[PDB]
């Protein structure tokens, strides 16, 4: 809609029949009278050579563009199908090269396993040839759970009250009415408990929340992981259809991305918190206790043995087998591992026993390390003992 | 389907990248070895310039072929209107 | 990485065995416009959009509506009868000319089937020699291994 | 004989001089305007760089072109790409099962490489 001399909108578009370019009648006529030529190509052109005026005659001033539009959308359809197919076949190359190389690498193992086996029989055949009792009620005797405040303060759960006690002053700071698991928040003013079906959050000597076998505080300090005989864990609330059995304990790994739940059918189930999925299961009776080391790669589990797992290899690298012995509680200080139940024992993790206490009468229900392992604490079916 | 130099059915077709035309490899190779040129346009061409993916095709039959069909329909019917406008 | 395929003449039990060990280590680790919206919806729902089922049926003594529908049938039937004339004029010549094109298109594919066939067997052919080269060397190693094993004993 | 973009049998094929590959004009002209490069080799290519008969026997029963034929074409386009999107999704999932099982095997080999040679070493030490 533009002339090719001045650049104006042409009101009488005439064209030269030597080079196809629509000019305006006034300007082209002035160029021809100046010199008989076409302005664009400098060829021969005259006034009579020009085709003037509009063309509409026996024509009449929709449909054709609909087909054009149908082409334009198809043009994209083809372009899309190409890029979709490229990635299709280009991924199939990765699939094919992997599957081939997988079963190729699989044959490495078959060979390796039989040679390893041969080495065994060969060598084998050749070689052949304080104590505080007043925290909880005397008439309903027993402390069933123990935690220490990570930032300093003792928390116990009793055969129905939760108690906070100060080791320095030897005073009960609070008796909380509203217990088989307890957790002490690092903030010192929040404490958590659980029992035979609530989780309770306490301040004010008061219960601020009742959330409806194990209880663990997330690394952020803001969330609680729980396990139950109802077969679920909760943070969201999930169970394993496949396993379908009671969960007996629950602990977060220190980094706060994974956790473990023990089962009544002797499995240690490892879960990804974000994905809410069961990523691994460690087999090898009811799990009684699990504990993650602050080193971030050890896990200790109990069920009359304590089994040690390296989480980098997912392997059981050590098993401490006791005799009748009940292991009820496990905890790392990561230099030391304590166990409690039939009695209290502390092991050095480096060489795997450094302390052994049998002061409690009947079951020990909890064990803990003071800061820098400067003391140990335990609770029993009435006393809280410090060593 | 044909070779433009000989006129036979080429058993090893290689298309050039200067004058777009399907030549028989054995024929065009000799043409290049005579003088480095394309036989039709006489533009320069070497043997490496001559050339013999993942999306599967199907034969050209009666979407794009259907759209070009509907052009033939309308473009013919438009001339039918002239026969009656002029008359 | 190394596992000789040609040389190791490896049972199905060993695949089943190794699969279990691999399985246990897996137990441990665990651009278009509106066009795309309607197309994906059509495919997902499994329903094609209905076309004009009108021209085929119609009815005589209708109204102004069927006066149009009738006049539609005429023009398209004349276009039809003209569309059958230019087909029959050429007839089978136009069809058999395209049949010839399809034979040129087909043979080209099967030439590539051979080119791939040859280079695929050619790669495997080179591998075979390698397998037999080393398999011997491993045989040589094991024989020497067993010799020491008993030699060291008989000295002691 | 085919186009190297859509999978067509081109009516006006045009070849690029940077990578010898025949495309249908419309589809190659669209790519250059979208991003000025050759689709296959990713080499610099323009519209001027490009260098420029097929018979289909229209069926005897050729109404159907508007109704039946056109309907089938947009059915066949729709249900194929949807099914092709389904195929791409599974390849990526089956990729993840491949790489995980591969890395699972790597750990077995690494674990067994320490196992075997030390078992062999123990036999060498036994003699003493």
């Amino acid at each position: 809609m533009l002339c090719a001399i001045s650049g104006k909108v042409p009101r009488r578009p005439v064209l030269s029949p030597k080079s196809r370019t629509i000019f305006e009648k006034s300007l082209l006529e002035q160029y021809v009278k100046d010199t008989g030529n076409d302005p664009i190509t400098n060829e021969p052109l005259s006034i009579e050579e020009i085709v003037e005026i509009v063309p509409s005659a026996q024509q009449a001033s929709s449909i054709p563009n609909l087909l054009t539009s149908l082409q334009n959308e198809w043009d994209a359809i083809m372009l899309e199908n190409f890029k979709l197919r490229s990635t299709l076949d280009s991924l199939t190359k990765k699939l094919s090269t992997v599957m081939y190389e997988r079963d190729a690498a699989k044959l490495v193992a078959a060979q390796l396993l039989m040679e390893k086996n041969e080495d065994s029989k060969d060598l084998p055949k050749s070689s052949q040839q304080d104590f505080v009792a007043r925290g909880k009620l005397k008439a309903p005797k027993w402390p069933i759970l123990k935690n220490l405040e990570l930032l300093q303060k003792t928390f116990p759960y009793k055969e129905k009250w939760v108690c906070m006690c100060r080791c320095e002053d030897g005073a009960l700071h609070f008796t909380q009415l509203k217990t088989i698991t307890t957790i002490t928040t690092p903030n010192p003013r929040t404490g958590g408990e659980h029992p035979a079906r609530l989780l309770l959050l306490y301040p004010s000597k008061t219960n601020k929340v009742l959330r409806e076998m194990y209880g663990h505080n997330e690394v952020n300090t803001e969330y609680f992981i729980w396990a139950d005989n109802r077969g679920t864990i909760g943070f969201y609330i999930v169970h394993s259809a496949k396993s379908d059995v009671e969960y007996s304990s629950g602990v977060l790994h220190k980094d706060s991305l994974l956790l473990a739940l023990y089962s009544p059918d002797g499995i240690l189930d490892v879960y990804n918190l974000s994905s809410p999925d069961q990523a691994s299961s460690r087999f090898p009776a009811k799990i009684k206790e699990v504990k993650f080391a602050d080193n971030g790669y050890w896990m200790v589990v109990e069920c009359q043995t304590v089994v040690c797992f390296d989480l980098r290899k997912d392997v059981g690298t050590l098993a401490y087998p006791t005799y009748k012995t009940g292991t009820v509680t496990y905890d790392i200080d990561m230099i030391a591992y304590s166990n409690e139940s039939n009695s209290l024992t502390i092991y050095k993790f480096d060489k795997k026993k450094n302390w052994t206490k049998d002061e409690e009468s009947a079951l020990c229900l909890q064990s803990d390390t003071a800061d820098f392992t400067d003391m140990d604490v335990v609770c029993g079916d009435a006393i809280l003992k410090t060593n | 389907m044909l070779c433009a130099i000989s006129g036979k059915v080429p058993r090893r077709p290689v298309l050039s990248p200067k004058s777009r035309t399907i030549f028989e490899k054995s024929l065009l190779e000799q043409y290049v070895k005579d003088t480095g040129n394309d036989p039709i346009t006489n533009e320069p061409l070497s043997i490496e310039e001559i050339v013999e993916s993942a999306q599967q095709a199907s034969l050209t039959e009666s979407i794009p072929n259907l759209l070009t069909s509907l052009q033939n329909e309308w473009d013919a019917i438009m001339l039918e209107n002239f026969k009656l406008r002029s008359t | 990485m190394d596992g000789l395929s040609f040389v190791d003449k490896i049972p199905d039990g060993y695949k089943n065995e190794i699969d279990q060990l691999v399985k246990k280590e897996f137990a441990n680790i665990k651009a278009d416009n509106s066009v795309s919206t309607l197309t994906n919806a059509l495919y997902t729902e499994y329903l094609k959009q209905r076309n004009n089922k009108k021209r085929r049926t119609p009815d005589f003594n209708d109204d102004d509506d069927t006066l149009f529908l009738e006049e539609y049938r005429r023009k398209y039937p004349r276009i039809d009868t003209s569309r059958y004339i230019p087909n029959e004029s050429s007839e089978v010549s136009l069809l058999g000319i395209v049949d010839s094109y399809l034979k040129h298109q087909e043979i080209v594919l099967d030439t590539l089937l051979p080119q791939t066939v040859s280079n695929q067997w050619r790669i495997n052919n080179d591998y075979i020699r390698q397998t037999c080269t080393i398999v011997e060397e491993m045989n040589i190693q094991q024989r020497k291994q067993i010799n020491d094993l008993e030699i060291y004993r008989k000295r002691l």
